[PDB]
């Protein structure tokens, strides 16, 4: 959602 | 005594100078952005060596930088000088 | 009048006979000792040692543009260039 | 550091027990300073740290734990200083530097 | 002095080890030296100038020699009064002149020595110590009641020669006694001279260290080391001890071991000396070196400069070493850099460097009369300095700042 | 009214002579601040060498491994971190594209690590609560990362900079999941060679379901 | 009376007398001996004059302000 | 009572120690916590460098305070 | 402990600005438009003095040796004038109007404040730009430096922020609030002006709730708070010096009410309402013994222990 990540 | 700093003497390395080195080199049509070209060659040429050079001296605690330790300069890096001994 | 690039090979053929020394010599000393103000303060020159470095920047040169006038004319032209003499230093290892 | 072994008197890695057999069995000169090993050590050392610094950079940045040749040219030829120290030598099993001149990218 | 009080923490390091600063000076100079406080920074020069920097912001706030008493000779050293309100500046024009700030360009009074100076060292404000070439008694030039006779006592007693031990070349005051004074001779004798501030003068110490020609003595504040700069390649820190009654030891000796060179000047920490900093002499020479005075080892080096460099201050206050170019006549200073930090940016952020385990709690799944003071300042800060003695403020020259727009 | 003319007499040539004081893009300025209205306005009118570091930290285990030698213990020697001998200048400051924003002081070159991000490390259900709770007071700034599916990195209490990283979809940063001794870190390396004081940008990847960085070929959301 | 200026104008005057002969005077004192370092008193002493006649160049313009002063009102 | 002896490059330790213990008692709890010898020891609290023979008392030491440790590594 | 000494003023007339003593303690001036009353308390002298600036000049600034006075006004003009040599120095550097601004206690830098979130900071001497100070978000209104050294910079502005700066490097470097931001609660009251303490050691606080506080930020947290038995003006605030033991802080009303709170207490002991019950009070300072106050219309009250 607001989560911040990487490769998805 | 006197104190200068010296500023600007690789234009003493003189367009019409590079025009004749540049013919031993057997060259006939030099563009006009060679001779800013040049100098920039001729300037990073001279730093290593001099450095090689004054490290020989520097080494052996003298203020004169002699002929034997310009030849060793040039001998380190390839470039084997043979007129001036050793 | 000669024809422009006549006095070229009449001045090539001049120089390549002759042995003599073609930059300037004080123009040079000067150069070298602003160079060697930058390694050593106040340094002395034994005077044979510049004359070493003359006739090993001569024909540091003259050996480039041996290098650099076979680029010139491998790229179809007779006037060389500096994006001729970058090319010569980036072959041989310089730059 | 300690008193034994000399090389843990100067707090270094590797030895000039070594260093110093290796000065007088090598006819470098005659007779090799007793400060001499020490201070060849230090800068052998010290290359040694750098190298395998850079390299093990390397091989996180590519995931893996240990470190492969390829590893060592991508440390060495991407530095701009070590390259040059390193100009003519050629690291075996060790690949290249990723480069395409630019006008054979398409446009 | 409360920047550092909340800094944060994580500065005390007792060295500054990154140069941060350069005065580009133009006219080279030989001496540096801070004021007592971290405000100002006077610079010896050799074309006659002593320009005075404010620390602030790199730029002067005065060149003093304008109105009367101009060093006319190149200037060889420069000490502060204990505020930091007044100057003595010996330089090579036979000339001793002490300054005052408040009438910044006008000396306040000089006098005509017997030669060239080399150095001058100040023990009360008035009173300062000057070393008259290759005289074998130092002349302290007390600045009397009446501004005329300045009396010239020879710091020697009547009949001691020195003849063999040397000639007096550098004198540093005590700090923790005031009344010794310790002078260096040529030969390697240092003779320990006791003033009563009558002129009765006891020999507390003469004593040959080693066969050379001293060039400079210093004293650690707390009066507990003392250095000397022998002309060998070597520095002699003692452990000095005095009720009167004086006496060294040999603690360590500091030499280039490798380069065999010459060391210029010597420094020493504020508190009691736990790191000298010297700087060497010869070709290749860019760096400051650092030394524990305890474990005798070279603990640090401070790699800024591009050459050699000549005379070091130490003004701990900054925590600055200010540092001559003995080439360019620039003056490199390093300092101790603090960074930046963003929990500044809110009263809750926190700045950490580890990803840390946060252990989960019972409720994230759940839903002033006391004493207040405002008339003492702050006694210390986190040097344990002398803050709160109210330092002489430099006055702008309020005479001519009106002009001063207007064509310098 | 005759001494008045004395002052008038400078005081009205040379008003067309002192007053050159015109630099601005000049705006409504005429009002004075006499009555100090607070005037909430959106109003913006501002802008919009890697050696000694790894001889530095070479230092610090050149003096921290001497007296190590029993304990042991962790109490802050444990090598003081890894992935921190390679951080590099980066400072903070008021951003072009947001609030703050993190730039490059050093000419950064093309594939080259700058940043790990640093911060707390929480489990999902946690961050879930943690998402709702400063959202639920109105933080309104997600510092949520994601290091495994099961467990998040929070940087809004604790951290370190590399929080301050913008969004720019057409990127110039990147974040790997690289471990260093058995935990993953996330470290945040370069695409392009990132100029001195340049901004910098990353992708977020909100997957799935408003982008004011003001550049024209990016989406307008996230 | 004119308080507001006079205290200007007598350390102008002070350069015309006092700092003049504290600065006229070191010369004729050369003259009972004779008339390099053994008196090298000529050429720094007209470095301090040249800041002395430099002075009254500088001088003026602090009582030339004054008259652009009692002008303004 | 419990304090933090937070060290300067990033970690926390826990110690008990009273209000009443020496700060050299508290610079052996360390050396038995890491074999980093007092003399090499430096503690601050709010900024002030903290003396050997003073107390916990004397510099309003209270619980949970974080105490910072300066270590100084000999040498070389 | 507190009362009337004199009124010398009359009220009425052009805007009234600033009203600062020298910290001396004789020498007050009196901030209007673009014309500085100078009134000397001995025999109750009065001198009048213009400057050569254009519009409200918010700021004024004392000499730390009562020899200068400089101002900044909203017209981006940074003027520094001798108090009887006239004209000396001028800066003009900001890109937003300033409001006020600090003399160093060396006398050397003059901190500047700009309304587009940014503080500058110039050598007076060199005349140029040292170290910029952008931090905040908002018109940053007041930024103190305390009257012993010169070490920090505090900035309270209308975004509700209480940030401390660096002066020797210029970063923030402690925080005692929120922001628009980091809470999103209407506990964004923006703070009207902020001043460090005699020693230094203690900052206040005046939000524009009319609550005045007393911060201890070497701490983080406060240790006084000051209410009256919604602002929209700018008043000014001090802290009264008697010779007593308790010294009395004071603010100004919306309406020209002052009263003088107990900073040994919580509460007050006195109140001044027999002045300046007209007009609205925009500044005060004080001296030793004798502080002045202002309003938009400009009457100066004498007061004493
Ligand atoms: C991973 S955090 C970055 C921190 C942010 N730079 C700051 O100053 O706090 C997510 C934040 O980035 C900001 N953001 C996301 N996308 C943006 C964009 N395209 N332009 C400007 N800001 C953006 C939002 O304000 C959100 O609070
Ligand atoms: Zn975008």
């Amino acid at each position: 959602a607001r989560t911040m990540q990487t490769a998805r | 005594r006197h104190r200068k700093v010296l500023r600007d003497n690789i234009q003493g390395i003189t367009k019409p100078a590079i025009r004749r080195l540049a013919r031993r080199g057997g060259v006939k049509r030099i563009s006009g952005l060679i001779y800013e070209e040049t100098r920039g060659v001729l300037k990073v040429f001279l730093e290593n060596v001099i450095r090689d050079a004054v490290t020989y001296t520097e080494h052996a605690k003298r203020k004169t930088v002699t002929a034997m330790d310009v030849v060793y300069a040039l001998k380190r890096q390839g470039r084997t000088l043979y007129g001036f001994g050793g | 009048r000669y024809r422009p690039g006549t006095v070229a090979l009449r001045e090539i053929r001049r120089y390549q006979k002759s042995t003599e020394l073609l930059i300037r010599k004080l123009p040079f000393q000067r150069l070298v000792r602003e160079i060697a103000q930058d390694f050593k303060t106040d340094l002395r020159f034994q005077s044979s040692a510049v004359m070493a470095l003359q006739e090993a920047s001569e024909a540091y040169l003259v050996g480039l543009f041996e290098d650099t006038n076979l680029c010139g004319i491998h790229a179809k032209r007779v006037t060389i260039m500096p994006k001729d003499i970058q090319l010569a230093r980036r072959i041989r290892g310089e730059r | 550091a300690k008193a034994k072994t000399r090389s843990s008197r100067a707090g270094l890695q590797f030895p000039v027990g070594r260093v110093h057999r290796l000065l007088r069995k090598g006819n470098y000169a005659e007779r090799v300073g007793a400060g001499a090993p020490v201070y060849l050590a230090a800068v052998l050392e010290y290359l040694t740290a750098e190298i395998l610094e850079l390299a093990g950079n390397a091989a996180r940045d590519n995931k893996k734990t240990r470190i492969i040749p390829r590893h060592l040219q991508l440390a060495v030829r991407n530095d701009e200083e070590l390259n040059k120290l390193l100009g003519r030598v050629t690291i075996a099993q060790g690949g290249v530097l990723p480069n395409i001149q630019s006008v054979l990218l398409p446009k | 002095a409360n920047l550092l009080l909340q800094d944060p923490f994580g500065v005390l390091k007792e060295y500054p080890e990154k140069l941060t600063h350069t005065l580009e000076v133009p006219v080279a100079a030989v001496c540096v030296k801070f004021s007592p406080r971290g405000d100002y920074l006077a610079v010896g020069c050799s074309n006659g100038a002593i320009i005075i920097y404010d620390m602030d912001s790199l730029k002067p706030i005065a060149m003093l020699g304008t109105h009367s008493g101009a060093h006319t000779r190149s200037v060889q050293s420069v000490c502060w009064s204990n505020d930091g309100r007044y100057l003595w500046s010996s330089g090579r024009d036979w000339y001793a002149k002490l300054w005052d700030m408040t009438q910044p360009t006008k000396c306040f009074q000089q006098y005509k020595f017997d030669g060239p100076l080399w150095s001058c060292h100040v023990v009360r404000w008035n009173v300062c110590i000057v070393t008259v070439v290759e005289e074998p008694t130092a002349y302290v030039l007390t600045l009397t009641d009446r501004q005329n006779a300045f009396h010239c006592f020879p710091l020697l007693e009547q009949d001691q020669d020195i003849s063999g031990h040397g000639y007096t070349l550098v004198a540093c005051p005590h700090p923790t006694i005031e009344s010794i004074i310790i002078t260096g001779t040529s030969k390697g004798w240092i003779n320990a001279f006791q003033l009563d501030l009558e002129d009765k003068i006891r020999c507390c110490y003469e004593e040959k260290i080693a066969n050379a020609n001293i060039k400079q003595i210093i004293i650690s504040p707390s009066g507990t080391r003392i250095a000397i700069n022998g002309s060998d390649r070597t520095i002699r820190q003692y452990q000095l001890i005095v009720e009167h009654s004086v006496s060294i030891e040999l603690e360590h000796k500091y030499q280039d071991i490798i380069n065999r060179l010459q060391w210029n000047t010597i420094f020493f920490s504020n508190h009691s000396g736990e790191y000298l900093v010297a700087s060497a002499h010869g070709s290749s020479a860019h760096d400051l070196y650092l030394w524990e005075t305890s474990s005798g080892s070279l603990v640090r080096v401070l790699e800024g400069a591009d050459e050699e460099l000549l005379d070091i201050d130490w003004n701990f206050y900054s925590m600055r070493i200010a540092s001559n170019g003995f080439e360019s006549g620039w003056v490199y200073m390093w300092s101790i850099v603090i960074p930046p930090k963003w929990s500044a940016l809110a009263p809750d952020f926190e700045e950490v460097e580890e990803n840390i385990d946060y252990q989960e709690k019972e409720n994230e799944f759940d839903i002033e009369e006391i004493a207040i003071d405002l008339c003492t300042p702050e006694k210390y800060d986190v040097r344990g300095n002398d803050i709160s003695m109210p330092s002489f403020v430099i006055p702008i020259d309020y005479e001519g700042v009106i002009i001063q727009q207007h064509w310098a | 009214y005759q001494q008045i003319e004395q002052n008038g007499i400078i005081r009205d040539n040379q008003i067309a002579l002192n007053e050159k004081e015109f630099d601005s893009t000049l705006a409504s300025t005429t009002g004075s601040f006499i009555a100090e209205g607070f005037k909430k306005i959106p109003d913006k009118l501002k802008s919009s060498s890697s050696r000694l570091n790894r001889v530095f930290q070479r230092r610090f285990q050149q003096d921290i491994e001497a007296q190590r030698a029993a304990i042991g213990f962790e109490s802050d020697l444990l090598s003081l971190n890894q992935l921190t001998k390679r951080k590099k200048p980066v400072t903070f400051a008021r951003s072009a594209i947001h609030n703050w924003g993190l730039y490059a002081l050093e000419p950064i070159a093309a594939k080259e690590m700058i940043i790990e991000y640093v911060g707390e490390s929480i489990r999902q259900p946690v961050a879930e609560m943690r998402e709702k709770r400063y959202i639920k007071s109105g933080i309104g700034s997600s510092y949520l990362f994601r290091i495994d599916e099961n467990t998040v990195i929070d940087a809004t209490k604790r951290g370190g900079i590399a929080r301050f990283i913008n969004h720019c979809c057409e990127p110039s940063c990147t974040a790997k999941i690289i471990k260093v001794d058995g935990r993953k870190r996330i470290v945040i390396y370069a695409l392009r060679d990132i100029g001195t004081n340049e901004e910098l940008t990353y992708d977020y990847k909100f997957e799935r379901e408003p982008c004011l960085c003001g550049a024209p070929s990016c989406k307008g959301f996230l | 009376k004119l308080s507001k200026l006079n205290e200007e104008d007598a350390v102008i005057e002070k350069y015309v007398n006092w700092i003049g002969e504290v600065n006229e005077r070191l010369s004729p004192h050369f003259n009972q001996p004779t008339g390099w370092i053994t008196l090298s008193q000529n050429d720094l002493s007209e470095q301090k004059d040249s800041l002395e006649n430099v002075k009254r160049r500088l001088d003026l313009l602090i009582s030339v302000r004054t008259n652009q002063l009692r002008i303004s009102f | 009572m419990q304090i933090f002896v937070k060290t300067l490059t990033g970690k926390t330790i826990t110690l008990e120690v009273e209000p009443s213990d020496t700060i050299e008692n508290v610079k052996a709890k360390i050396q038995d916590k890491e074999g980093i010898p007092p003399d090499q020891q430096r503690l601050i609290f709010a900024g002030k460098q903290l003396e050997d023979g003073r107390t916990l008392s004397d510099y309003n030491i209270q619980k949970e305070s974080t105490l910072h440790l300066v270590l100084r590594l000999r040498g070389c | 402990m507190l009362q009337f000494d004199k009124q010398v003023l009359p009220a009425s007339g052009k805007i009234s600005t600033s009203c600062q003593i020298s910290p001396d303690g004789e020498l007050i001036a009196i901030c209007q438009n673009t014309d500085m009353l100078v009134y000397e308390i001995s025999s109750s002298k009065m001198m009048k003095l213009t400057t050569t600036h254009k519009e409200c000049i918010n700021c004024l600034c004392w000499s730390p040796d009562s020899k200068c006075i400089a101002s900044g006004s909203e017209d981006f003009t940074v003027e520094i004038t001798h108090i009887i040599y006239g004209r000396i120095r001028r800066l003009m550097g900001h890109t937003a109007p300033v409001i006020s601004i600090c003399y160093n206690n060396k006398g050397n830098i003059l901190c500047s404040s700009s309304m587009d979130e940014s503080i500058k900071e110039w050598h007076v001497l060199s005349g140029t730009a040292l170290k910029t100070m952008s931090a905040h978000s908002d018109a940053v209104v007041s930024i103190d430096i305390p009257k012993f050294d010169s070490s920090i910079l505090s900035s309270g502005s209308y975004d509700g922020l209480i940030r401390i700066f660096d002066t020797e490097s210029g970063h923030c470097l402690k925080t005692l609030t929120y922001d628009k931001d980091w809470i999103a609660e209407d506990g964004v009251v923006p703070i009207s002006t902020v001043k460090f303490s005699r020693n230094g050691k203690f900052l206040l606080v005046k939000s524009l709730d009319n609550v005045v506080k007393l911060w201890e930020y070497t701490r983080g947290t406060v240790v006084r708070t000051f209410l009256w038995p919604k602002l929209k003006y700018n008043c000014g605030l001090e802290l009264i010096y008697p010779q007593g033991k308790d010294p009395l802080v004071i603010s100004g009303n919306d309406s020209g009410s002052m009263c003088v709170w107990n900073v040994y207490s919580k509460n007050l002991v006195q109140k001044i309402d027999e002045k300046h019950r007209n007009s609205p009070l925009i500044s005060i300072s004080a001296s030793y013994d004798k502080v002045a106050t202002l309003s938009l219309n400009g009457e100066c009250n004498l007061f004493r222990v």
